[PDB]
């Protein structure tokens, strides 16, 4: 059936793909939220006079 | 032969699965332990809207991060002003049954859509002071289930026939059909970029697509049950969704795996919809319990509680700002909280 | 502290009020219902009183009035109408082989957890059907359901006249198998009513007012602590 | 858009008369209007307002107690009635549009007009600029009170009036530009100051240009300026 | 003693705040029904407070004054408004009652909650105007109110005409509705549908004796006082009518249980409130 040979064709293009190692993918995530964290309204709540609510 | 070739298909799963078990250096749990806790999140009712009748299926926000749009099943669409909770316009919808909102980028339109197959676009500035539908697009053979704006003249939707399609508003026709799933559409999700997208569906699998090529880059797997809500996280390498399974989980773009599970013992509800904060640190998500919970992403402990309404929990939306954040009920009422 | 332009748009908003809670005292006065049947029922031709995702139909009885949503266009679609009066379901009485087929998918709207307090009427369909291929004698209920043969009609049961005692024992033995679903689960909350009808008979619309009156009256004895 | 204004002429001092104007092309109901008048070789100045849905009429205090304003929503048409008419009513009179809500522009269209023979401080000093085309200009206006207000926004507008035809609306809200208007023109100020530049003046652009406060009732002009090559 | 008449002090005050605590502390009770009822619970819960212990101190101190001589007519008009109050109120519930089951859907058509406020407005007007001529006419007068320190009601034109209008007409109304009720549920059994129909009937039948039997005794009573000239019997008439009044005041404790007991909801509210 042309089905079965279409999915053949789709997983030997999953599988033909660079990947990296856990530890730098979650060691970029934390890196991302130390550097924005002051710019984070609900982290640390605003001032009353800076609030439009 | 059929049978030769479904072998030969179970080889290249298994080659898969030895890939990224190779890849499965540590865990994130072990990473971030030596890092202190958020604190504990309080929140209050800042806001209450009142006017529809009936229970609300969908919200928007702005860019602007001032102005709102809202869906009801009483055949209205509503824009409101946050501060001065003022009501700038009211739609008619032809249709009583609709399951979508979105508002775009520019700010001069509004689309919706439902059971009727059909998605629609309205024109909010012109002469005459009314607001009037532009085009009207068929094409699907199932519900529309959600709708994004890339552009004023591009748009992307999903639906029930398990298919999601790229559109030219002037034209009215598609321009690419995305293909794969075996199961209903439910929730799209767009990149900051705008060039991919991510889908998930009732079959319980998550793929990503290129908007240029109409390819299915990754395939996601884990959940056992359908999955009704999926994000973005800000940076654009990550993702979130949640499931009625009573989970929700996170999923990395370059290492191919899911990186952490959000769950309690005392939940048995499941999930409706999905959210994160601008720096990326807290999760929110609604359950047909009537709650919301918050969540820390990097260690996966409750923080909060944001509980106000008598009936299930639809719709979540944070503004692009980061000051605010937006729930919709059954119980015909929308509420900001800060 | 306040504007001149401000105090106009506040003015607007009033207005926009005023509209939509008139539109809603529109809607109190009509009652929706929902369709559902498996396309050999003949679920279409159910109303001759009056007359691609979604198909509507409105109706009138003694002032009161009805509107009908059919979505031939099931498990993900069905939570929307979890507010209608009342649901309508159609099975073929003639084709043993698809009975079975039918109870299953009773089973499942019964039993759904958002369709706990909606009550359901049960419409059997072509009852003209049945009666020729019972008095044929060709083919048998019991090569299908085998407790058929150990069956009594009922002692207080009554039929209409002319009606052959074997046509009887059929039709009671044929609604008793869907009634005995609706006692064993949801107590104290819903109810089923059963119908016989054939394409020529009339009086289906009638049956319908009289099922929604006994609907709404259950309703007012629980809001006024009666029961 | 469309706006016809009828009912004119000689009327002796004492008398009555009612002016009225016909719409077309857009939602009627929807919109707020005004009337305003030119004096025979004077400027314009502000006269009534009435609301959608007749909730708000406000009357200047020259013409209150004289005059009433109506309309007829089914109909499409705005009347005035006037009474015991003075000398100082000679003028040309206009009808004006205006609606309000968050991110509105008002004033924006106005009709021919018709003619009858019978506070905040806004000073513009300059009443007359020579210009050459291809060259940069600017006009400056003052105001006797700040038109800040606490919510963050300025209200002052600017009109252009070219020869032999009605006003214009080229700025809203200080900054904002109007629909269909060339980006050559801009806005700038701060409350009691404020500035309009117009760059590479080309033909088409000379006429008297005007500024209006909206911050309270009454609505006020300054005089006016004169762009002539 | 008088320590029994206190029991019904405690009760009426203590029972009626949680019946308005449970409409406030609950959502699911917040239909227009619910509404009236709040409204009679706050008239009974007054009366015990303000006009019932006032009684009980004219039992130690033999009827003579311990308060000041001329208050006496505000504590009349207190009473007869309080008590007016409760007895409209039971009039409207049954009338709305019958109109629920004779006409099902046209009484879903029209229930706004605006229509629970008419009929709040109308129950009230009717009782202040009848209370009202006692200190206009009555006040200037004081002797009237005054029987050698009794403290007592002196017009015998008063009470005739009043007490039809406050209690006799109201009581017609009852039994013509209550005869057409019942006979309405029976003829639509002539299922679960029967089960609940029976039910309902014996849930009417009980509140509809409570009232005849508490309340009639005392007013036939002070009536057929007025009427009789030589066959008034003296002492034993006037010590009937003070242990009568006593039993009339009962009937505001029983009303909150009864009127919503037999609902399963409120029972499990009052439970954790009281646990508390
Ligand atoms: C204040 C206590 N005193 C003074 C000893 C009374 O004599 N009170 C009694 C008279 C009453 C009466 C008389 C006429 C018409 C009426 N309509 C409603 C009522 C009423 C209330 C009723 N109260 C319950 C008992």
């Amino acid at each position: 059936i042309a089905q079965a040979r279409k999915l053949v064709e789709q997983l030997k293009m999953e599988a033909n793909i660079d990947r990296i190692k856990v530890s730098k993918a979650a060691a970029d995530l934390m890196a991302y939220c130390e550097a924005h964290a002051k710019e984070d309204p609900l982290l640390t709540p605003v001032p009353a006079s800076e609030n439009p609510f | 032969e059929l049978d030769q070739l479904r072998q030969e298909a179970e080889q290249l799963k298994n080659q898969i699965r030895d890939a990224r078990k190779a890849c499965a250096d540590a865990t994130l749990s072990q990473i971030t332990n030596n890092i202190d806790p958020v604190g504990r999140i309080q929140m209050r009712t800042r806001r209450t809207l009142r006017g529809h009748l009936a229970k609300i299926y969908a919200m928007h926000w702005g860019t602007d991060s001032r102005l709102l749009v809202s869906a009801s099943q009483d055949g209205k669409l509503i824009i409101w002003d946050s501060y001065t909770t003022n009501k700038v316009h009211a739609i008619p919808l032809r249709s009583s049954w609709v399951m979508t909102c979105a508002y775009a980028p520019s700010g001069n339109y509004v689309a919706c859509g439902g059971l009727d197959n059909i998605c629609s676009i309205y024109n909010l500035k012109t002469r005459e002071g009314n607001v009037r539908v532009s085009r009207e697009l068929a094409g699907h053979t199932g519900y529309l289930s959600c709708c994004r704006f890339l552009d004023d003249n591009q748009i992307v939707t999903s639906s029930g026939d398990t298919t999601c399609a790229l559109w030219d508003i002037e034209t009215g026709q598609q321009t690419t059909t995305f293909t794969g799933h075996t199961g209903d559409v439910m929730s799209l999700s767009l990149a900051p970029d705008t060039r991919l997208f991510v889908s998930g569906a009732c079959d319980a699998s998550a793929k990503l697509w290129d908007v240029r090529e109409g390819m299915c880059r990754q395939t996601f797997t884990g959940h056992e049950s359908d999955i009704n809500a999926i994000c973005f996280f800000p940076n654009g390498n990550a993702f979130a969704t949640g499931s009625d399974d009573a989970t929700c989980r996170l999923f990395d773009l370059r290492a191919d795996q899911e990186l952490m599970t959000y769950s309690h013992d005392n939940i048995i509800c499941g999930i409706t919809s999905v959210s994160f904060s601008k720096s990326g640190r807290l999760l929110l998500a609604g359950y047909d319990d009537f709650n919301c919970n918050v969540w820390d992403a990097l260690k996966a402990d409750r923080a909060g509680v944001l509980a106000g309404h008598d009936n299930r929990v639809s719709c979540l939306g944070v503004t692009d700002d980061g000051m605010a954040v937006a729930t919709g009920s059954w119980d015909s009422f929308l509420k900001i909280w800060n | 502290t306040v504007s001149a332009e401000d105090k106009a748009a506040a003015e607007r908003s009033k207005m926009i009020d005023k509209n939509l809670r008139e539109d809603g005292e529109k809607a109190r006065r009509t009652l929706r219902l929902l369709l559902l049947g498996a396309d050999n029922s003949g679920k279409s031709t159910i109303v001759k009183q009056m007359r691609s995702g979604i198909f509507e139909t409105k109706f009138q009885v003694d002032k009161v009035n009805f509107h009908m949503f059919d979505v031939g266009g099931r498990r993900k679609w069905i939570q929307c109408f979890n507010d209608v009066t009342a649901i309508i379901f159609v099975v073929d009485s003639s084709d043993y082989n698809r009975l079975q087929e039918a109870l299953n998918d009773f089973k499942s709207i019964w039993n759904n957890r958002w369709l706990r307090t909606i009550s359901v009427i049960l419409f059997l369909n072509k009852q003209d059907l049945l009666a020729e291929k019972v008095l044929a004698g060709k083919s048998k209920i019991e090569d299908y359901f085998p407790e058929f043969a150990r069956y009594t009609t009922p002692e207080d049961a009554t039929p209409e006249p002319g009606e052959d005692p074997r046509v009887t024992r059929a039709k009671y033995f044929i609604r008793k198998e869907f009634v005995d679903i609706s006692t064993a689960s949801g107590d104290g909350r819903h109810i089923c009513y059963p119908h016989f009808t054939c394409a020529v008979d009339t009086e289906n619309a009638r049956r319908i007012f009289n099922d929604c009156k006994d609907i709404i009256l259950q309703m007012n004895l629980r809001e006024y602590n009666l029961v | 858009v469309q706006l016809v204004e009828s009912g004119g002429g000689l009327v002796q001092p004492g008398g009555s008369r009612k002016l009225s104007c016909s719409a077309s092309g857009f939602a009627f109901s929807s919109f707020g209007m005004h009337w305003v008048r030119q004096a025979p070789e004077k400027g314009l100045e502000w006269v009534a307002y009435i609301s959608s849905g007749s909730g708000t009429i406000y009357y200047a205090d020259t013409v209150k107690g004289r005059f009433t304003i109506s309309r007829d929503d089914p109909k499409n048409t705005l009347f005035l009635q006037m009474t015991s008419l003075r000398s100082e009513d000679t003028a040309m009179y206009y009808c004006v549009r205006s609606i309000y809500y968050y991110g509105s522009s008002p004033f924006d269209f106005w009709g021919q007009g018709t003619t009858l023979t019978v506070d905040i401080v806004m000073t513009q000093a300059t009443s007359s600029v020579p210009v050459t085309p291809g060259e940069s200009v600017s006009i400056s206006c003052r105001s006797s009170k700040s038109l800040l207000h606490s919510n963050g926004n300025t209200y002052l507008y600017w009109f252009l009036q070219r020869p032999g035809q009605s006003p214009q609306l080229l700025i809203y809200r200080m900054s904002n530009l109007a629909s269909g208007v060339p980006d050559r023109f801009s806005g700038s100020g701060s409350g009691t100051a404020f500035t309009l530049t117009i760059s590479r003046l080309e033909a088409e652009d000379v006429g008297v240009y005007y500024c209006m406060q909206h911050l309270e009732y009454p609505l006020t002009f300054g005089a006016g300026t004169k762009l002539e090559l | 003693s008088a320590l029994l008449t206190a029991v019904v002090i405690i009760l009426t005050i203590a029972g009626n705040i949680l019946v308005i605590m449970a409409v406030s502390l609950e959502k699911k009770l917040q239909n227009a029904t619910n509404y009236f009822l709040m409204s009679l619970a706050i008239a009974d819960m007054l009366l015990g407070f303000l006009v019932m212990p006032v009684s009980m101190l004219t039992i130690l101190y033999g009827y003579r004054w311990p308060l000041p001589s001329k208050l006496c007519a505000v504590w009349i008009y207190l009473d007869v408004l309080f008590s007016t109050a409760s007895i409209m109120h039971l009039c409207a519930i049954s009338l709305d009652r019958y109109v629920a089951i004779q006409n099902p859907i046209h009484h879903s058509r029209f229930n706004s909650r605006t229509k629970a406020f008419l009929k709040i407005i109308a129950v009230w007007t009717i009782s202040v105007g009848i209370s009202m001529p006692i200190p206009v006419f009555g006040l200037q007068d004081d002797s009237k109110v005054f029987k050698e320190g009794s403290c007592l009601l002196a017009d015998d034109n008063f009470v005739l005409i009043g007490s039809f209008v406050s209690f006799f007409i109201p009581l017609t109304i009852m039994v013509i509705t209550y005869f057409l009720t019942i006979k309405s549920l029976q003829k639509e059994a002539t299922m679960q549908s029967i089960s609940n129909e029976q039910k309902a009937c014996k849930v009417l039948g009980i509140v509809f004796f409570l009232f005849v039997v508490m309340w009639c005794p005392f007013f036939i009573t002070n009536i057929m006082a007025v009427i009789c000239k030589e066959s008034c019997n003296e002492d034993v008439i006037g010590a009937l009518l003070n242990v009568f009044v006593w039993i009339g005041y009962l009937s505001s404790a029983v009303n909150p249980l009864v009127y919503t007991l037999f609902n399963k909801t409120y029972r499990s509210a009052f439970s954790r409130y009281i646990q508390c």
